[PDB]
């Protein structure tokens, strides 16, 4: 079942207009990074607010944008170059998922 | 070490550190020269995909085992016989490749400088001055021409041209007066002046035609060349026509070490004042300001405070309010250029007070136009211009 809150908790964000969808994930991406690092499990709610905002896809656009600055720390903080190296590949299946509207991302 | 598997290198390395952890002082002195070369040969081999971590753990053990040696002493005199002769050879050994090719060597070498200097009671030109003699016949180039060497070999060499020159005491500084030193300077000159592609054909570089590593490195050699006098118009002209180029990489460059040379010619720049001439009359306009010309308007601001009046900041805010007007016009880059600008005023002063509420005007007007709060471009160069005053 919280594999089922976590998904509700991530669509709540969904209905509201792209244009406060950027800024309001722009502010705060970092921190909840940060906490995944502690939750496993927690990174279901960033699998879920990439896959149903594949219809907004600009969560993964910011999600690049704040990799590629902390790029250079992955490969020397093992632990959280894991994190880094899923969220990665995930934006990346992003793509996949979304052959449209993604390569221009 | 020298084996070409880093993880044979790794487990040499690591016998070095528990060696000269764990044996007395006496007998490390002894092999204090065959540890160096190991260490040193390292670092020197990788620089392809290099390691695991092979040369950070090659860095630490030599700086380690630099301080280990080095530390002054009871003062039994035959140890310190050993320990000058060691400090001689190891002096030597480095002093020889402060201009090696490999960059990775290099750095280190200059840094380990560096730091056996400091650790002991003596400036880095004292324990420099009894291998001058290593470092005499090229750091002034001789014999062929330096567009004749392999690039990276330019670099090596221009590199510790200017890291000899900076030192205090200064050795082997040059003169104009002196042959091969009016070369080596006019040739690294017209380096610099080759902003065009039309040089850049000629065969020592149209291999790569990066090129900019290498300007860095001239104008560093120009930079470090302030002290003699007669250089004036020429170096300040060949480090202004780079502070206005497009490369930004090259243009941060020039800010750097326009902050070494400005330690002589410091106001000749605003008594000549056509070195920002080619900026003026395209500063003004309506559209001219792309993000290059705003960069460059702050760094050349950042150094000169002095080089601007209220009436610019007027023509500023003017401008401002073009690029205010479209990027809400556009969103309903231009933000990035409109961050800068605001930015800008923070560094000059001679900014009124009077403008804040101009400014602000347009900027509430483009927030709400936005209906952003959270998260916008311009309230950090907004706090940083009012947090002075």
């Amino acid at each position: 079942e919280e594999k089922e809150v976590l998904e509700h908790f991530a669509g709540v964000f969904t209905m509201m207009n792209p244009l406060t969808f950027k800024e309001i994930f722009q502010t705060t991406v970092p921190y909840m990074v940060e906490r995944i690092s502690k939750n496993y499990a927690l990174q279901i709610v960033a699998n879920s607010f990439l896959a149903n905002p594949t219809t907004s896809a600009l969560f993964a656009t910011i999600l690049v944008e704040y990799l590629l600055d902390r790029l250079p720390e992955m490969g020397s903080n093992v632990e959280l170059s894991n994190l880094y190296l899923k969220l990665f590949k995930l934006v990346f299946g992003s793509v996949s998922l979304f052959a449209a509207e993604n390569e221009q991302m | 070490c020298y084996e070409q598997a880093w993880y044979a290198k790794l487990g040499g390395v690591v016998s070095i550190k528990f060696l000269m952890e764990r044996l007395p002082l006496t007998w490390v002195l002894q092999n204090q020269q065959t540890f160096l070369k190991a260490l040193l040969f390292v670092m020197m081999d990788l620089t392809g995909e290099v390691s695991n971590g092979a040369v950070a753990m090659a860095k630490t053990t030599l700086e380690q085992l630099l301080m280990r040696c080095a530390t002054p002493l009871e003062r039994a005199e035959e140890i310190v016989a050993a320990q000058e002769k060691s400090f001689h050879h190891v002096t030597h050994d480095l002093v020889r490749e402060v201009t090696s090719p490999n960059s990775t060597v290099r750095k280190q070498a200059m840094h380990s400088l560096q730091v056996l200097a400091q650790v002991t009671g003596k400036s880095v030109t004292v324990i420099m001055e009894p291998h001058k003699e290593v470092l005499q016949d090229m750091v002034p180039p001789k014999k062929h021409l330096l567009r004749h060497q392999p690039a990276n070999a330019q670099i090596g060499l221009m590199e510790g041209n200017t890291f000899c020159t900076t030192l205090q005491p200064r050795l082997f500084t040059m003169d104009l007066n002196v042959v091969e030193h009016k070369v080596f300077y006019t040739e690294l000159l017209n380096l610099c002046e080759a902003e065009d592609s039309a040089l850049t054909k000629l065969p020592c570089y149209k291999s790569l035609p990066s090129l900019v590593p290498l300007r860095i490195a001239a104008l560093n050699a120009l930079a470090a060349c302030n002290y003699l006098p007669q250089s004036r118009e020429k170096i300040i002209a060949a480090l202004f026509k780079a502070l206005n180029s497009t490369n930004s990489e090259l243009q941060e460059a020039g800010e750097a070490c326009m902050r070494k040379f400005l330690e002589g010619a410091t106001i000749e720049v605003d008594q000549i004042h056509t070195h920002m001439r080619p900026l003026l009359m395209m500063l003004g306009d309506y559209r001219s300001l792309t993000l290059n010309v705003v960069n460059r308007l702050t760094s050349v601001t950042r150094l000169f405070p002095n080089s601007f009046n209220d009436k610019f900041c007027d023509q500023m805010m003017q401008h401002l309010r073009k690029w205010m007007e479209v990027v809400v016009i556009t969103h309903k880059e231009e933000m990035k250029i409109c961050s800068a600008i605001i930015n800008l005023f923070h560094l000059i002063p001679a900014a009124p007070q009077t403008l804040v509420k101009p400014l602000l005007e347009v900027v509430m007007k483009t927030e709400r136009a936005m209906l952003i709060e959270a998260g916008s471009p311009f309230r950090e160069p907004l706090i940083k211009f009012l947090t002075r005053h």
